[PDB]
């Protein structure tokens, strides 16, 4: 099996940490991504070609560049960052409403669940305005990228739902 | 298409260069834009999306002599000789794919512009052990 994945989200959400936890089986100390990282990960008979694009302000107008061919979107959110959750919501909907992204299944990593008072999956579902969207295939997976909690579960969802 | 040009606003340097291909060693005239630690290149100045993107992570610059093109330099990784440089380029259908380069050989139209580009690119390299860490760990388990 094969799946092209685009992984997006605000800067500091946990995207690169997730990528290399999956690719290298270990939590690494990251630095902000100036462009992108790309890795192919084999998981339970599916090869995921994962494009992790930098989430800094200045880079976001370039996100659209990476849409073509995307079969699954992974959108990573920092669940402890209530100051920027509405910003994350705005970005997510811009992505999924794009003509090139209409067919993509949507995995949300509700990341940093280890942190005190971090938003739970049900809160993330509300705050990202996913409840309205009833014509798309989406799922909110709680995760802690640094321990690995929830990551395999997310990849399992992608395989189960990709048609 | 999409106009992505806010990405390239107020760059460090821009200009026309000739560049050598990766696997297929052909020369192409490209408009380059250096900004925010990335080297972008385009087919035409009127393009609103890049042909190629080269994140400037732990790369170095060397002057080289070329038998046919003048004012040449190469982008390369000094720590991992022979290893593919991270980059992406756009295929005919618009799909972004990984680059195949172990070096980027580039020709400038004058020695002055060569010097300008080398100085600018060197100043814009993101240097950090993180990149070497990733390459080393990846290579240890690659199958
Ligand atoms: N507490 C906690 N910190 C995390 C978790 N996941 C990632 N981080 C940390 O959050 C910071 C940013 O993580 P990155 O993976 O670099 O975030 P990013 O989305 O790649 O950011 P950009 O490269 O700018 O797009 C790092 O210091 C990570 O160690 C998590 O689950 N819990
Ligand atoms: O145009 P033709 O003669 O077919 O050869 C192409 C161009 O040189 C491409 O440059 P550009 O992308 O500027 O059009 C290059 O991609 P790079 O941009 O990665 O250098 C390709 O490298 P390989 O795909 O490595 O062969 C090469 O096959
Ligand atoms: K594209
Ligand atoms: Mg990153």
């Amino acid at each position: 099996g094969s799946m092209r994945i685009l992984m997006l989200g605000l800067d500091a959400a946990g995207k690169t940490t997730i990528l290399y936890k999956l690719k290298l089986g270990q939590s690494v100390t990251t630095i902000p991504t100036v462009g992108f990282n790309v890795e192919t990960v084999t998981y339970k008979n599916v090869k995921f070609n994962v494009w992790d694009v930098g989430g800094l302000d200045k880079i976001r107008p370039l996100w659209r560049h990476y849409y073509t061919g995307t079969q699954g979107l992974i959108f990573v959110v920092d669940c402890a960052d209530r100051d920027r959750i509405d910003e994350a919501r705005q970005e997510l909907h811009r992505i999924i409403n794009d003509r090139e992204m209409r067919d993509a299944i949507i995995l949300i990593f509700a990341n940093k669940q280890d942190l005190p008072d971090a938003m739970k999956p049900h809160e993330i579902q509300e705050k990202l305005g996913l409840t309205r969207i009833r014509d798309r295939n989406w799922y909110v997976q709680p995760s802690c990228a640094t321990s690995g909690d929830g990551l395999y579960e997310g990849l399992t969802w992608l395989t189960s739902n990709y048609n | 298409g999409n106009d992505l040009t806010h990405t390239f606003f107020n760059p460090d340097r821009e200009g026309w260069l000739l560049k050598l291909g990766g696997r297929v060693k052909t020369w192409k005239r490209r408009w380059f834009i250096l900004t925010d630690n990335c080297l972008y290149y385009f087919e035409y100045t009127t393009d609103k999306e890049p042909r190629g993107i080269i994140p400037l992570e732990n790369l170095s610059i060397r002057e080289v002599e070329d038998p046919r093109k003048p004012n040449c330099f190469e982008l390369y990784n000094p720590s991992h000789k022979g290893q593919v440089i991270k980059a992406c380029k756009t295929e005919a259908d618009g799909r972004v794919v990984e680059g195949n380069h172990v070096v980027y050989r580039i020709s400038a139209p004058s020695p002055e512009e060569k010097e300008e580009w080398m100085k600018s690119i060197k100043a814009s390299i993101s240097r950090d052990p993180f990149y070497d860490m990733l390459a080393t760990r990846k290579r240890r388990i690659a199958n």
